[PDB]
């Protein structure tokens, strides 16, 4: 359910950018009238795909990843401990000699 | 929409009504044994939407109505909500004469069409007066619960909901007569002077497979708010509070051990799953956007 | 690369010995290979394992053990002196040069990390080379400060799959 | 915009009047992309003759930058302050198009100015005309650009941008594929666990055994 929303959003963005790519391919082919404004708007759009590739952003991203990894570790440990408790409870009745 | 199932899904059996099971559970009457029996109220999307729309349409006045459904195990299912022709002031509602005729006629007409559910509760809107049971709602809910046992009081606030952007629905049930049993005082304050007389319930919502399928194509411009979602940033306080309550639950379970560990593990798993989902979305965004033209 | 292959070869030779008592050259090669990987515990235990007759058979084992004793004391000038003081057999020759290169790299790394200001004489003793040669070399490299005060200053200037596995396990 | 009136009024003129109108356009504030003007037949045929310098100046304004202008300072005719300011602003736009974090030293080198105050004033006045948006920073001596206008493009470079767009599309597709794989695997895991649960079902069979004993 979490990944379906991301898949749909990426699909719609990909469809829009595919339409833009088809239009610019047609314009460069010469089968459609040449628009000097839409082409320059496309150039402005296409000169900014690497959005915010600074080192500070990379450090922040790694910090966030490490924090979420710690939050996953503390949260898998408790589940393992709960399974531990259930197993020991079962062993202390069905195997313990009263 | 492909590479999955399209027939009756696993979220449609909640909409199915079994007459024999309901008759058996009504004859069993497991509520009278343990009085802290009901703790969960599952409301359909349609019922919640109708309740909110009717509460807001009343303006500054108060409105009231009924809600149908059933009860299974430890949960109360509320499926549909139909309004009432009440004329109430800014504070109190009466439902004097035409409300009861409307109740009977509407229930009969719904049963004519195919509505197989019975009345499960009543709701009344506080126009900007919070979400709590007043001294009159407590009395009328006790009156209803004494004889028509499966019941629940739903309180909705239209003005606060429209001003803050979040629905405020509260499900409550009243204790019988003589049933006594830096931290904020809101736990006692936000309820009336009868705070010890009634107890709240956990409210959850559900929808059908066709409901979700049709609501998926409801609007095609929230994709921008999904790509630039900025998760793990708008709910950091929520995660910190969840961690605090999880630590308290862990302490309580440790004290007990020296079945409570199950709910603590569930809460920890929920919080960790939310955090991991946020990180997954961030990784997807980074792969999509910043990994191009390098 | 070749060192790991030689280690595997000699371990295989020692593990299965139809004759039981291996040749002194084999044991000397094993001792030298243990010395190369700066793993002193295994080298010492291998040296202790050796029957005395094979120790007395050849002096190459004695020289390698002297090298090991000197390197156990962390006496770098002694290591450099004893790595060239004597002569050894042909099969161990292509490994002592590698050992000297490894110990030179280790000394350089230790000087770079554990010292901010070091006396040039101490640096020369650590590398086992004349002071001027080292000075010229580290001038070209650039990790050195000045003369006169005799103080060289060594400075050192599928995530989706894993996440989905974690959340799948957590959900039970 | 404003170039529409200029091209409309210069459609029916040719000769020295064409060069005068070109100079007026290059001196006109608020005009930064001279794309439609270069498509006129008069400007194209202006190449042959003794006035090719004006066409070269127009091409330099449309595509070239300040270092290109200073390369042929003698060849091109003299320019006033407005032309130089527009050329410097277009050079800043071209620099910001490539990198979104422009160092001060690079700007000083390309724009050929000494004082840091002059460079900061030029950047501020370029920000005022809304061609670029960004913030200067003196602690690290760098200018951060959040948005810049799209400068003029030549006819043969269009395929270039097309390629880049294609790349982006490909990346999106890849991501989608990966997501699908992931979810499939997740579902498999779930079903496998359910299988184990059904094994617990076999347990009640053993219960039937204790019915016999």
């Amino acid at each position: 359910e979490h990944l379906i929303a991301q898949h749909s959003a990426i699909k719609m963005l990909h469809s829009r950018v595919k339409l833009i790519l088809e239009y610019v391919k047609a314009s460069e082919a010469g089968e459609v009238p040449f628009n000097h404004e839409i082409l320059r708007e496309a150039y402005a759009l296409c000169h900014c795909l690497p959005v915010l590739s600074t080192d500070k952003f990379k450090t922040d991203f790694y910090d966030q990843c490490n924090d979420v990894g710690l939050m996953a570790y503390l949260g898998t440990i408790t589940k393992t401990c709960n399974t531990m408790n259930q197993f020991v409870n079962k062993f202390n009745v069905l195997y313990d000699r009263q | 929409l492909a590479n999955n199932m399209q027939e009756a899904q696993s979220i449609d059996e909640i909409y199915k009504y079994d007459k024999k099971q309901q008759q058996e559970i009504l004859a069993a009457k497991p509520w009278t044994k343990d009085h802290h029996y009901f703790k969960y109220c599952k409301i359909s999307a349609l019922a919640l939407l109708k309740m909110v729309m009717h509460a807001r349409s009343g303006g500054n006045l108060a409105v009231m109505g009924l809600m149908l459904g059933k009860v299974d195990g430890e949960t109360m299912i509320i499926m549909d909500s139909f309004a009432l022709p009440v004329e109430g002031t800014e504070t109190r509602v009466n439902a004097q004469a035409a409300a009861y005729e409307y109740m009977a006629a509407y229930i009969e007409n719904a049963k004519q069409v195919g509505r197989l559910e019975n009345a499960i509760g009543w709701y009344h809107s506080h126009p900007g007066y919070g979400c709590w049971l007043s001294g009159i709602n407590v009395s009328t809910q006790m009156l209803n619960q004494q004889f028509q046992e499966p019941f629940v009081a739903v309180v909705i606030d239209p003005t606060r909901t429209i001003s803050a952007g979040k629905v405020n629905l509260g499900a409550f049930r009243t204790y019988p007569k003589g049933y006594k049993p830096t931290i904020p005082l809101n736990k006692i304050e936000d309820f009336g002077v009868h705070c010890k007389q009634y107890y709240a319930l956990e409210v959850s919502y559900f929808k059908s497979s066709l409901d979700r399928k049709l609501l998926e194509l409801l609007w095609n411009k929230y994709w921008v708010n999904t790509l630039s979602s900025s998760s793990l940033l708008t709910n950091a306080d929520y995660t910190t509070g969840q961690v605090f309550d999880l630590s308290e639950k862990l302490e309580q379970s440790e004290a007990q051990l020296g079945d409570k560990l199950a709910k603590a593990t569930r809460d920890s798993c929920k919080t960790t799953i939310e955090a991991i989902h946020g990180l997954m979305s961030q990784v997807i965004k980074d792969k999509l956007f910043n990994q191009i033209n390098i | 690369f070749s060192f790991k292959k030689l280690l595997d070869q000699c371990e295989n030779q020692e593990l299965e010995a139809p004759g039981g008592i291996a040749t002194p050259p084999v044991y000397g090669q094993l001792l030298a290979l243990y010395l190369l990987h700066n793993d002193m515990n295994n080298a010492r235990y291998l040296w202790k394992r050796i029957p005395p007759a094979i120790k007395s058979a050849n002096s190459e084992l004695g020289g390698i053990w002297s090298v090991g004793q000197r390197i156990w004391q962390r006496d770098f000038p002694g290591i450099y002196t004893t790595i060239n003081a004597h002569q050894w057999s042909e099969t161990v020759q292509p490994i002592m040069e590698a050992l000297r290169d490894a110990t030179r790299r280790r000394a350089f790394a230790l000087v770079s990390q554990a010292y901010t200001s070091i006396i040039a004489d101490d640096f020369a003793a650590f590398v086992g080379l004349p002071v001027e040669e080292a000075v010229k070399g580290i001038l070209e490299q650039g990790w050195q400060a000045d003369s006169t005060t005799r103080m060289v200053l060594p400075r050192k200037p599928q995530q989706l799959a894993r996440l989905t596995d974690y959340v799948a396990f957590l959900e039970n | 915009n404003l170039l529409e009136q200029f091209i409309l009024l210069a459609k029916g003129t040719s000769g020295s009047a064409l060069t005068a109108l070109i100079s007026q356009v290059l001196e006109a504030p608020g005009v930064y992309v001279f794309g439609e003007l270069l498509e006129l037949a008069n400007v194209q045929e202006l190449a042959e003759g003794a006035n090719a310098a004006y066409l070269q100046l127009l091409n330099l304004f449309a595509y070239g930058t300040y270092p290109d202008y200073i390369a042929n300072k003698e060849s091109l005719p003299e320019l006033s302050t407005a032309q130089q300011n527009k050329l410097k602003h277009l050079t800043i736009v071209s620099l910001a198009s490539r990198m979104k974090c422009i160092p001060y030293s690079v700007l000083l080198k390309d724009l050929e100015m000494r004082n840091l105050r002059e460079l900061e004033d030029l950047i501020i006045e370029a920000v005022y005309t809304d061609i670029i948006q960004g913030k200067l920073d003196q602690r690290n001596q760098l200018l951060e650009v959040d948005f810049c206008i799209g400068r003029d493009i030549r006819k043969k470079d269009i395929n270039n941008i097309v390629k880049t767009l294609h790349e982006w599309c490909d990346g999106c597709e890849a991501v989608l594929l990966g997501i699908e794989q992931q979810v499939l695997r997740a579902n498999q895991y779930k079903e496998n666990h359910n299988r184990t649960q059904q094994q617990v079902e076999a347990e009640v069979t053993n219960i039937k055994k204790t019915l016999k004993a």
